[PDB]
């Protein structure tokens, strides 16, 4: 069973970068797109980020683009989610998921349970 | 026309000289024809947009509208579906594609499409691997102790594997050098690649294996396809189909070609009884309907 757990969630400052990483197991890592989603308290799952199985391409929500940065290590079955220049609205549960392709129409396959971010200045 | 044409987009990793090439243009003109300009299709060829598995994901994701994957590839993400591409499964191509129309196959092929955009429209016959050797084979029996080179891939090994011989992997690149010299006794491809690589140079036997049955599925984006008109669907349904059976009739005639031809070039072409091979993968079909959880193999070898 593939299984998939977030870490380095914070409270950060308005302006702050924080980088949050994702430890996948339980299969061959590369045969896998790994995509970071969010949930804020009063909206629906959203999705953030994604990356191809080589990283060779990668995918960005309109809201984030230009401040996050999403990056894998083949080597270390770790995917990670490098947000600078945080702001509010920002404010989520980040979840990491993988699935065999990047998908719009439905959920991916697996999630993990989710690390909680703030930002408040 | 205000409305203005349909552009569609096509990928494919193949090259401009190819039979999918050729078939993909054929199929550009068809659809310009039959729809009077309203549905014209672009050719992205030589893997200009990535290799088969980055096309199938703009598919999945409404960037690509229409691109090449081989049947058992499905197996990657569908693991079922790699059943199709067992060594001796398919008998001939009638046969796989009895299978792409089976239950198993509309299973297979709801599956791409739920999950991930993808729209079969077709399955188009794409050749037949056959082995060469430095002796003549004439029963599985011969496959002992042959050193047989194949690809680093499953399916290939296991065939060489379950045969009786001794499977030697190696990169494409050193084969021609490896036969010519018998440091390889043999290798097992697509005839036009013997001929292309001009393997029967250094190879003084064919031998009719029938191996493994190749395809090209048709593949359109579902996002796409919801976007079309009911008309629109059909032209294109009626030209891939139409442009499949010219380009299976041409994959089939070119096969029959290179044989006669290797026969008139001095190749001594054997005919082996093929129900001793399929005997023996018994062992690799049984284990795969164990990984699996339910008798698939069976099931298809019998349609």
């Amino acid at each position: 069973q593939v299984q998939l757990v977030e870490s380095g969630g914070r409270l950060v400052q308005t302006g702050g970068s924080l980088r949050l990483s994702c430890a996948a197991s339980g299969d061959t890592f590369s045969n896998y797109v790994m995509g970071w989603f969010r949930q804020a308290p009063g909206k629906e799952r959203e999705f953030v980020a994604a990356i191809s199985w080589t990283g060779a391409n990668s995918y960005y929500a309109d809201s984030v683009a230009g401040r996050f940065t999403i990056s894998r290590d083949n080597a270390k079955n770790t995917v990670a989610l490098q947000m600078n220049s945080l702001k509010p609205e920002d404010t989520a549960i980040y979840y990491c998921a993988a699935d065999h392709f990047h998908v719009t129409h439905r959920k991916y396959d697996y999630w993990g349970q989710g690390t909680q971010v703030t930002v408040s200045s | 026309g205000a409305m203005g044409a349909t552009t569609l987009k096509m990928g494919m990793q193949a090259s401009v000289g190819s039979v999918e090439y050729n078939s993909a243009k054929m199929l550009a003109d068809t659809l310009e024809e039959m729809s009077q300009g309203e549905i014209k299709l672009a050719l992205y060829p030589s893997a200009q947009l990535g290799d088969d598995r980055a096309m199938l994901q703009q598919l999945t994701l409404g960037d690509l509208d229409i691109t090449y994957a081989e049947f058992g590839r499905m197996g990657l993400w569908i693991p079922r579906a790699e059943a199709v591409m067992l060594p001796y499964v398919a008998k001939d191509f009638d046969h796989l594609r009895r299978m792409f129309e089976s239950d198993f196959g509309q299973g297979v092929r709801d599956e791409m499409l739920q999950k991930f955009n993808w729209r079969a429209l077709d399955t188009w016959y794409n050749g037949t691997r056959e082995t060469t050797s430095n002796r003549p084979l004439n029963s599985i029996e011969d496959f002992k102790g042959l050193k047989l080179r194949v690809p680093n891939a499953k399916q290939n090994l296991n065939y060489a594997k379950l045969s009786g011989a001794s499977p030697t992997p190696m990169s494409f690149s050193e084969v021609y050098l490896a036969l010519q010299t018998n440091a390889v006794d043999g290798q097992e491809n697509p005839l036009p690649t013997i001929k292309t690589m001009k393997f029967y140079e250094v190879q003084k036997n064919l031998a009719m294996t029938h191996h493994i049955v190749n395809d090209q599925m048709v593949i359109i984006s579902e996002s796409t396809w919801q976007k079309l008109s009911d008309t629109d669907k059909d032209i294109i349904q009626k030209a891939v189909q139409k442009v499949g059976d010219a380009h299976t009739q041409t994959v089939k005639t070119q096969e029959a070609e290179l044989v006669s031809f290797f026969k008139s070039e001095g190749i001594n072409v054997t005919y082996p009884d093929l129900e001793p091979f399929r005997e023996a993968m018994q062992p690799l079909y049984k284990e795969f309907d164990s990984n699996i959880g339910q008798p698939i193999v069976s099931k298809l070898a019998a349609m």
